[PDB]
């Protein structure tokens, strides 16, 4: 009565802070550019001013100067080996982010459908495995984002930290989901036992 | 008790000792101004034109910067405030020791003088450390006299009678088991 | 040249060795007057 | 999280390896102790086998030169650019009264370079030094809230020259000669 | 000390386990030479303490070893003036 109401509080935050983190664009406050630049030296002058930048996974912005509130999409496939286009393959199309928000909704059904189908016992244990193995999407996705970044100070935003923080609530609904499937299946051969 | 005894002699030296060590200008041998036998709140001189002229050491010295863990690293060895706390800690000690004979019944008494000498020793461990790391900041020979010593050695005893304020809690504890068996 | 480690460049695991020995402490303290309490309602 | 998962999740098999004895396994392995229990089955030996060759990879690198890296005296300064001193205003700075780096300033149309003229001229006492050597002393003397603003090939020489108490920071900013 | 503290005064456990008074400075004496076997600490107090030492210890020998080697490969100083 409260584990179960923990895991549906657990797994609406950890998908809410996930889908989050992948649609807000404040992952790294680091320096750069928002313009394209390559506007044919239209205005020559205006050339490229490196000004704060908040960036995310699929676009840039800038947070001052007088491009302030301009936006871009950032190019991961820039102007050669089987290292280093694999890594920005996985950067780009950021499969292992949104496979997390992908799993957790999974998991997420598992435990609705945990109201209805009551005599079934293997719902549960699927949903612990989605969350665990979402929160293991989430390390590589954080790793690959790292590394990729890595190809001169920045600060990671709170959008970065609401993806890790999503692992730990992900990690902490796949042991309660776990430890579920392992009070139910104890009560039935306790009784089972009993009535034997 | 014998066991009882030795608890009260070795909370006095504790005290004794670390009260000492507070009071007392030995701490360190390093050359300086007032050979110099450093102590904890004023150093005094040695072999020289002065030999008994003491002064209150700056512990803020201006040179520059005060980086805010430096300032507080500062603050800390200024105010010697672990090493007086290992100090009322040791003080508490004896107080519930003696406590607890008047009284006899309450059991809780013997170990919350535990608690204080185990935290007294944990405290000066801080307070050698603070007091070593601040020495470390500044400048080609040192050696400490016996009143650091005299801190290091009330943290065995501080730490020794925890020990035996521990093991009368559990055998005043074990007694009422056995007479409870029946 | 070749310096030896000081005390000063290994400080910091000191209090965080006292800190966790004070937190121990305090946990299992906490624990006794948990079960003390309740022992005297029972 | 996993290791307790394959270790308990399975009814039939109903190991000591809880959701708390897990991380003690976890962080003895980690900290290049022993354990108390180890697992005994496939599933659990994997994730015990992977971790320790990961501990052992991250631990070994680590260890390389822990002892360097808490030796280590770093140089650290204030300011790097010029820009900062505009940013700030705790520290101050002059130039050589009748000199060439303070005309320089003054005929200047950049928005870093006039700005910084601004917090000069209203800056009393004043900052500029009508000799050379009656600035970069001031310097010594003022507990590092002044910064000297001189030629390179000066701050170099008045730089390994004792008491090596002043030292450059950044990169020039325009570039010219004598003649 | 505070090992053998928080594993034994609680009377509401009781030897719920070996560490006395005798087996833990045994057993910081192995986890600092980074030996160890027979007991390790199953209480969530002694956990506690178990684990800072460990991370005392990781640090501590991994500080002298490394330093250590440096000792050991010390390069041939000269004297400032060398011609
Ligand atoms: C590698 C970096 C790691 C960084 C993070 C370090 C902290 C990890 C926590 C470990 C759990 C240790 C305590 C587990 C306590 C289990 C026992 C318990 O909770 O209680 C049972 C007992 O019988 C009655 O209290
Ligand atoms: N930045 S640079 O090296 O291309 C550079 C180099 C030089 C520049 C200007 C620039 Cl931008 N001007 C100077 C000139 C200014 C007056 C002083 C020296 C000559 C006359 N010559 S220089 O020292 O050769
Ligand atoms: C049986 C399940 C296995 C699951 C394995 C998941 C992890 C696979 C590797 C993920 C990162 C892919 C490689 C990116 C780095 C690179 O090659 O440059
Ligand atoms: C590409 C990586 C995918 C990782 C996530 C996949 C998780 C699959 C979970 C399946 C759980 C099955 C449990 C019940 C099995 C049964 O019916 O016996
Ligand atoms: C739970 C009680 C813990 C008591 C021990 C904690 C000691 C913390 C450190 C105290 C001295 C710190 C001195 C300044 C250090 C610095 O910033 O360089
Ligand atoms: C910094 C040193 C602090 C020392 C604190 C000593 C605390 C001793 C506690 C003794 C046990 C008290 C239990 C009371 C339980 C109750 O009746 O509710
Ligand atoms: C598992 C138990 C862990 C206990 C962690 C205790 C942390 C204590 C930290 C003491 C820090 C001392 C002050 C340093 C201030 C600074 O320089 O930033
Ligand atoms: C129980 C095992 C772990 C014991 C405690 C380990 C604590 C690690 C170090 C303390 C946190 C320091 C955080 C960084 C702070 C900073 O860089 O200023
Ligand atoms: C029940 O709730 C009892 C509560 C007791 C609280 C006091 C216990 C403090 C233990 C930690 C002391 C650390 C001292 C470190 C050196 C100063
Ligand atoms: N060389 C410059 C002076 C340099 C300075 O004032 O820093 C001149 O002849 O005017
Ligand atoms: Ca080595």
């Amino acid at each position: 009565g409260v584990q179960m109401l923990l895991t549906i509080v657990g797994a609406f935050a950890a998908f809410s802070l996930m889908t989050i983190a992948v649609g807000t664009d404040y992952w790294l406050y680091s320096r750069g550019v928002c313009k394209t630049k390559s506007v044919s030296e239209n205005e020559t002058s205006k050339k490229n001013e490196e000004v704060m930048t908040h960036s995310g996974l699929w676009r840039t912005c800038c947070l001052e100067g007088n491009f302030k509130g301009l936006c871009k999409q950032i190019d991961h496939f820039p102007e050669a080996d089987t290292a280093e286009y694999f890594l920005r393959a996985v950067r780009a199309s950021s499969i292992f982010p949104i496979l997390s928000v992908i799993l957790l909704f999974m998991g997420g059904l598992c435990i609705a459908a945990s109201e209805f189908y009551k005599t079934r016992h293997n719902i549960i244990l699927s949903a612990g495995i989605f969350f665990v193995s979402a929160g293991l999407s989430n390390i590589i996705g954080i790793i690959v984002y790292i590394s990729a970044n890595a190809g001169n100070s920045y600060s990671y935003g709170w959008s970065f930290y609401f993806g890790a923080l999503s692992f730990i609530i992900a990690e902490m609904v796949g042991v309660l989901a776990v430890h579920m499937f392992i009070d139910r299946h104890k009560q039935l051969r306790a009784t089972a036992r009993a009535t034997d | 008790g014998v066991q009882m005894l030795l608890t009260i002699v070795g909370a006095f030296a504790a005290f004794s000792l670390m009260t000492i060590a507070v009071g007392t200008d030995y701490w360190l041998y390093s050359r300086g101004v007032c050979m110099t036998h450093s102590g904890l709140w004023r150093t005094c001189c040695l072999e020289g034109n002065f030999k008994g002229l003491c002064k209150q050491i700056d512990h803020f010295p201006e040179d520059y910067e005060a980086d805010t863990a430096e300032y507080f690293l500062r603050a800390v060895r200024a105010s010697s405030i672990f090493p007086i706390l290992s100090v009322i800690l040791l003080f508490m000690g004896g107080l519930c020791i003696a406590a607890s004979e008047f009284y006899k019944t309450r059991h809780n008494i013997i170990l919350s003088a535990g608690i204080f000498f185990v935290s007294a020793g944990l405290s000066n461990i801080i307070g050698i450390i603070v007091y070593i790391s601040a020495n470390a900041g500044d400048p080609n020979s040192y050696s400490y006299g016996w009143s650091f010593y005299f801190g290091a050695l009330s943290f065995i005893i501080a730490e020794m009678v925890g020990v035996l304020a521990v093991h009368m809690f559990i055998d005043r504890h074990k007694q009422l088991r056995a007479t409870a068996r029946a | 040249k070749t310096s030896a480690l000081s005390l000063s460049n290994v400080a910091g695991v000191f209090y965080i060795l006292v800190g966790g020995l004070g937190l121990a402490m305090l946990v299992a303290l906490i624990e006794f007057c948990y079960k003390s309490r309740a022992e005297a309602k029972r | 999280v996993v290791l307790f998962l394959v270790s308990r999740f399975s009814p039939y098999e109903w190991n000591e390896f809880g959701i708390f004895n897990s991380l003690w396994f976890s962080l003895g392995a980690f900290m290049q102790q022993g354990c108390d229990i180890s697992p005994r089955s496939l599933s659990g030996r994997i994730v015990g086998g992977v971790w320790w060759f990961f501990t052992l990879i991250i631990i070994s690198s680590y260890t390389a030169n822990l002892a360097a890296f808490l030796t280590v005296e770093r140089m650290v300064s204030p300011i790097e650019s010029a820009e900062d001193l505009a940013k700030q205003t705790e520290i101050a700075y002059g130039t050589l009264d009748s000199g060439s780096t303070k005309e320089f300033f003054r005929r200047s149309k950049i928005a870093v370079y006039e700005k910084m003229w601004t917090y000069m001229r209203s800056a009393e006492p004043s900052v500029f030094t009508r000799t050379t050597a009656e600035g970069v002393a001031r310097v010594r003397k003022s507990k590092g809230k002044f910064a000297f603003l001189l030629e390179s090939t000066m701050n170099e020489y008045i730089e390994q020259r004792k008491p090596c108490d002043t030292m450059k920071v950044g990169g020039n900013l325009d570039s010219k000669g004598y003649g | 000390v505070v090992l053998f503290l928080v594993s034994r005064f609680s009377p509401y456990e009781w030897p719920p386990n070996e560490f006395g008074i005798f087996n833990s400075l045994w057993f910081s004496l192995g986890a600092f030479m980074q030996q160890g076997c027979d007991i390790s600490p199953r209480s969530l107090s002694g956990r506690i303490v178990g684990g800072v030492w460990w991370f005392f210890t990781l640090i501590i020998i991994s500080s002298y070893t490394a330093n250590l080697a440096a000792f050991l490969t010390v390069e041939r100083m000269v004297s400032p003036i060398e011609s």
